[PDB]
RNA sequence: UGUACAACGGGGUAUUGUAAGCAGUAGAGUAGCCUUGUUGUUACGAUCUGCUGAGAUUAAGCCUUUGUUGUCUGAUUUGU
RNA sequence: GAAUGUUACCGCAAUAGUAAUUGAACUUAGUACGAGAGGAACAGUUCAUUCGGAUAAUUGGUUUUUGCGGCUGUCUGAUCAGGCAUUGCCGCGAAGCUACCAUCCGCUGGAUUAUGGCUGAACGCCUCUAAGUCAGAAUCCAUGCUAGAACGCGGUGAUUUC
RNA sequence: GCAGUCAAGCGUUCAUAGCGACAUUGCUUUUUGAUUCUUCGAUGUCGGCUCUUCCUAUCAUACCGAAGCAGAAUUCGGUAA
RNA sequence: GUGAACAGCCUCUAGUUGAUAGAAUAAUGUAGAUAAGGGAAGUCGGCAAAAUAGAUCCGUAACUUCGGGAUAAGGAUUGGCUCUAAGGGUCGGACGAUCAACUU
RNA sequence: AUUCAUAAUAACUUUUCGAAUCGCAUGGCCUUGUGCUGGCGAUGGUUCAUUCAAAUUUCUGCCCUAUCAACUUUCGAUGGUAGGAUAGUGGCCUACCAUGGUUUCAACGGGUAACGGGGAAUAAGGGUUCGAUUCCGGAGAGGGAGCCUGAGAAACGGCUACCA
RNA sequence: GAAACUGCGAAUGGCUCAUUAAAUCAGUUAUCGUUUAUUUGAUAGUUCCUUUACUACAUGGUAUAACUGUGGUAAUUCUAGA
């Protein structure tokens, strides 16, 4: 199968591919949420720990935390869910869903990296990824760089730059609270 | 090759061993042996017969072990780029203590204090234009 | 006279489904007696819970065995 | 099972018996053939039918395991624990037996028949035939399989003091 | 009941691929008759069930030869029980 | 005792324990049981077996000589325990005392 | 017409509401803090009223039918008490109790090629026949049931199940 | 100013006439028998606490879409891990 992994330490993520079912074996029967050594599944990640969280199956369908089962089944489902974006106010949809145990039926693990291994993996550690966009109300801009209710923002609020061509422009936010 | 679980005692099913039965639904029942199979079509409940995981779990017979397992850990590390932030403007900020932090501040904060007591006598000038500005 | 054999005992394997005894502010209640109830007690009460996957059975054509105990030359024939 | 010295172990094989059977699917191939409509087979593959010989891991049947439990009626003062009810009745039930109700196994060489042929006279031609000869069938004979002649047999061990 | 010989005819044409009149030679003994040899001081009827074996005039299956056999399907015939 | 019962089953009194015996547990029997899936395909024919069955409450067709048919058919229920209510007698003037049953 | 509106006492509450919201202007006033004040209006918010509704509900009125005469309490039929449930009255439902309720003035049952009304057609009058269909009311979304959301749906160009 | 969150609406409209015979419907009543978004008019000085060494009010908490990136399925307004 495939491994979807994410360093969310430098907001990284590469995808891997692994073929032989002993390499993979080592995530059978594991949860989501499990943690998994990393030596067990290559010499690269040696060292590095996985947490598992979630995934698709063949045909698609995500997994979703809390079944259990290392199956698919279909459940109902509400607002504020995985797996599920209601389309109306009070919309509930029956949908198929697969199960949090993993299995050789899965396209693609999702595993988030929550320790580092013994080396370097290229397009994850090497690599590091800006946070897209800064703090907006006050309050968090004066915690996002420790202030008082003396500092006063205005002057510690992001100024991102963007050019026009020959008239290079300063966009920051507007401050709420 | 997989053990099935009997679904009646929860025993451990190897292959070849027992039954399997369909039911008119479609939800499929597996025995060990030829009693769980019986008792099951006697409609009997696991949970009312003792030498099922089911009851045994429904009377917290055994556990024990479970009740003495507990903790372990292990966790985290550092930092990485945001674009238009190397780590090294994210040091140089980071860094620099509170009288630089002062420094600039109190100098910008008299700095644009003029820029603004110089848009107000502007406004007063467009405006001694504007009660005034003839024919 | 044995790396013997047997009877028992022990362990394993099985079957059934939780023994007897004791205990319980478990139990629909009813009825007595009192100091009349921050848990009153006495009688009776199917059943329920715990000790208890307990107890019973297990070669009679199951497997095993550092234990205990015992046994170990009776009869009849046969020759080119 | 007496008698071939006694007793034992390992063997030979005369004779007699003998067994396997039939279908489909895939592929060959939408091919050969055919105006079209239609429409094969050999080799290779996977299964099945009827038969046969075993076997009991598994599943299922049987239950005096009267093995465990439950139940009615009575009897032993009660309890415990038991008797009787032609095996009192019910649920489960090991083992054994056992079922295309379960699983496994069912050999390969020759010689021929019909027939088609080769060479070839009779008859200077011709001819598969007269002499000679090739190929050839669910056939036959062997291989294999079962008994083993109690008047068929071989090799081998030990052969008596009370 | 079953099988031949002749070949007029059938078979578009063509006797005999497949058939075959008038006649004619046979074979069989699961038809039915004819007979009355055995058994009337006894040989226990019909059908079925069960089970073994034998015949071949072969329905299937093996290999063939024919055809009015293009293919498919059939039909005639041989060795075959 | 159970129960509707002189039934069946178990008991007391009384009476028996007498009907060759021992060892095995092949076939085939005689008598007694059970069988997965199918359900009369077996057979002259369901022969033999099997299935039903007590009681309470519900419900009950055609037809009919109006009596029946009818337990038609078809259904629910049924243990144990602990309670509730109702159903008599006798004697003293709408009560009062006393005695006694089981049944619903 | 009230145990009405409203209020008072004692308590009760996994405590409802009592503005951590948005837009325009920028002004007054000193003990000069960017002090304390301050214009117009938006969206909210509790309770009451109003409006748009809704749900039940009183009185009378329906076509053919007796080859439908008794109907209603299996498993509420009619009423009493109490409760539960509802937004709320009510056998709506449940317990307990009673034996009621309708009917020749036609109950009950059957039929309807029956949605009801405003209306239509036919012109002496009295009538007769029709109204699926431009407005009002009701019901439904293939058939049944269930329910989420919500002020409001037992919704179908919402979900859920079963059936087709 | 896309996307998305949030709010509101989708219970109106339109269509059909299957059911339905004291039902619906009509005229007429009742709520001293109830729910009511909205519109309109009104309506809130009380909230903390053994009650001097105080309680963010110059205003307290995180978790998420869109997005970024890694993915699954023949296939839908399917959606998972980060
Ligand atoms: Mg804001
Ligand atoms: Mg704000
Ligand atoms: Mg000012
Ligand atoms: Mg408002
Ligand atoms: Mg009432
Ligand atoms: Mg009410
Ligand atoms: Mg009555
Ligand atoms: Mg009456
Ligand atoms: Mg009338
Ligand atoms: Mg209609
Ligand atoms: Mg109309
Ligand atoms: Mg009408
Ligand atoms: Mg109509
Ligand atoms: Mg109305
Ligand atoms: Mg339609
Ligand atoms: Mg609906
Ligand atoms: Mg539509
Ligand atoms: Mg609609
Ligand atoms: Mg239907
Ligand atoms: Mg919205
Ligand atoms: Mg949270």
């Amino acid at each position: 199968m495939k491994l979807n992994i994410s360093y969310p330490v430098n907001g990284s993520q590469k995808t891997f591919e692994i073929d032989d079912e002993h390499r993979i074996r080592v995530f059978f029967d594991k949860r989501i949420g499990q943690e998994v050594d990393g030596e067990a599944v290559g010499d690269e990640f040696k060292g590095y720990v996985f947490k598992i969280s979630g995934g698709n199956d063949k045909q698609g369908f995500p997994m979703k935390q809390g079944v259990l089962l290392p199956t698919r089944i279909k459940l109902l489902l509400t607002k504020n869910v995985s797996c599920y974006r209601p389309r109306r106010d009070g919309e509930r949809k029956r949908k198929s869903v697969r199960g949090a145990i993993v299995g050789p039926d899965l396209a693609v693990l999702a595993l988030v990296i929550v320790k580092k291994g013994e080396q370097e993996l290229e397009g994850l550690t090497d690599t590091t990824v800006p946070k897209r966009l800064g703090p907006k109300r006050a309050n968090n801009i004066r915690k996002f760089f420790g202030l008082s209710k003396e500092d006063d923002v205005r002057d510690f609020v992001i100024r991102r730059e963007v050019t026009k061509g020959e008239k290079t422009y300063t966009k920051a936010p507007k401050i709420q609270r | 090759m997989k053990v099935e679980i009997d679904s009646f005692s929860g025993a451990k099913i190897y292959p070849g061993r027992g039954t399997l039965f369909v039911r008119g639904d479609s939800k499929i029942f597996r025995f060990q042996n030829s009693k769980s199979a019986s008792l099951f079509k006697q409609r009997k409940n696991p949970r009312r017969i003792a030498w099922t995981v089911l009851f045994r779990k429904h009377h917290k017979k055994g556990i024990t072990e479970e009740v003495a397992k507990k903790r372990s850990r292990k966790t985290v590390k550092a930092q990485r780029p945001i674009t238009g932030a190397s780590l090294d403007l994210i040091k140089e900020r980071r860094s620099l203590k509170p009288e630089v932090r002062k420094a600039n501040r109190e100098e910008k904060l008299k700095a644009n204090k003029e820029k603004k007591k110089a848009e107000k006598a502007a406004r007063k000038a467009e405006k001694a234009k504007s009660a005034g500005t003839q024919s």
